[PDB]
């Protein structure tokens, strides 16, 4: 529970003497605190973390995912961004800034941006079919072309059998 | 590419350097194919080396 | 103590005996400090290889392992990082006696040298090709 989190970082920031060494374990602390869902005390031990190791790129993912868990978008998008900007290896992150765009904005050039940035890492993937389709009929009679050309171009890898044909 | 839909892991705080690493190898596709490269080019230099270990007179 | 109290289960008697050695593995580097910081203290300037010792008589793994660094020591200092877990490094020390007795090249390295490898492989007592112990 919170009382026994906050009984653990009592004793364990005791057994700290300078501020720098309790910033250095607000990563455990954040993680602790959102493992008893106090989603600001996990945000603020995780920040007083990345004000003391400014480039570590699961501190920004661990953010990123505690203002999705908040419903910030572009805060989790930033601190997600901020992780890819930190380490690029992560497919998986391009992807979700992608997943966290295209719901929150259709019109929005950086969810068509991500979503490039996406597929040029993920080619053959139904969950970037589904990111341009989400785009594509809200582009109008210029989307329905692109549509067109999508269905047709990305059908010939591997349907989903039954559903994009009826549609 | 066929396991990329499913992969919604999390990380555990008590976890060791040994258990992050088994956890990177899973997360990181650029880490896991660079390592295939270790693997292929240290397979080069052992057969070369073949049965000759014990030949070695000092 | 404060890390059983911590479990929202009733818990096993093995976690329970290995916190009580945990706790035990405290109280007697707790017991030891201050001897070792006076021993260090004098030793320090006039061997390095009984203040490494000293330290490793209190499990002060970490400070032995900088003194050796400090004293131009430094594969004594690889040797006592890699001390803190594997059986292998053990039983390696324990051939390298064996080795060194049979081989009487014991008889060519510090007796208080040879009391710190005994102690790592393991063994209270060694016996020398001298006939010494340690």
């Amino acid at each position: 529970s919170k009382a026994d989190v906050e009984r653990y970082i009592a004793s364990v920031q005791g057994s700290t003497p300078s501020p720098r060494q309790k910033s250095m374990k607000g990563f455990y602390f954040a993680k602790l605190y959102y493992e008893a869902k106090e989603y600001d005390l996990a945000k603020k031990y995780i920040c007083t973390y990345i004000n003391v190791q400014e480039r570590d790129p699961k501190a920004h993912r661990f953010l990123g995912l505690l203002y999705e868990l908040e419903e910030n978008t572009d805060k989790a998008v930033e601190c997600y961004r901020r992780s890819v900007e930190l380490n690029p290896t992560q497919k998986d992150l391009v992807l979700k800034i992608a997943e966290l765009l295209c719901k929150n904005d259709v019109t929005d050039g950086r969810a068509k941006y991500w979503l490039e940035r996406a597929a040029k890492l993920f080619p053959g993937s139904p969950a970037i079919y589904k990111l341009k389709e989400q785009l594509l009929d809200c582009e109008g009679e210029d989307g329905w072309n692109k549509l067109f050309d999508l269905i047709q171009s990305e059908l010939y890898v591997r349907p989903d059998d039954v559903h994009v044909n009826i549609r | 590419a066929l396991e990329e839909e499913s992969v919604f892991a999390v990380t555990a705080v008590n976890a060791s350097e040994k258990t992050v690493v088994e956890a990177l190898f899973q997360r990181d596709s650029l880490v896991r194919q660079s390592q295939l490269v270790v693997d292929w080019l240290e397979s080069i230099a052992k057969d070369e080396i073949g049965e000759f270990s014990d030949n070695i007179e000092f | 103590l404060k890390e059983l109290d911590s479990q929202l289960n009733e818990p096993r008697e093995y976690i329970q005996i290995l916190e009580r050695r945990r706790a035990f593995s405290r109280w007697l580097s707790c017991t030891a400090t201050p001897q070792i910081e006076e021993e260090v203290s004098l030793t320090q300037k006039n061997s390095p290889v009984e203040a490494v010792f000293s330290y490793l008589t209190g499990k002060r793994i970490s400070e032995a392992c900088s003194l050796a660094q400090q004293s131009g020591d430094h594969r004594l200092a690889l040797l006592l990082s890699q001390f803190v877990g594997s059986q292998s490094v053990r039983e390696l020390l324990t051939m390298q006696l064996v080795d060194w007795h049979q081989l009487q090249a014991d008889s060519f390295i510090q007796d208080e040298r040879l009391r710190i490898f005994a102690l790592l492989a393991g063994k209270p007592v060694w016996q020398l090709s001298e006939k010494k112990q340690i």
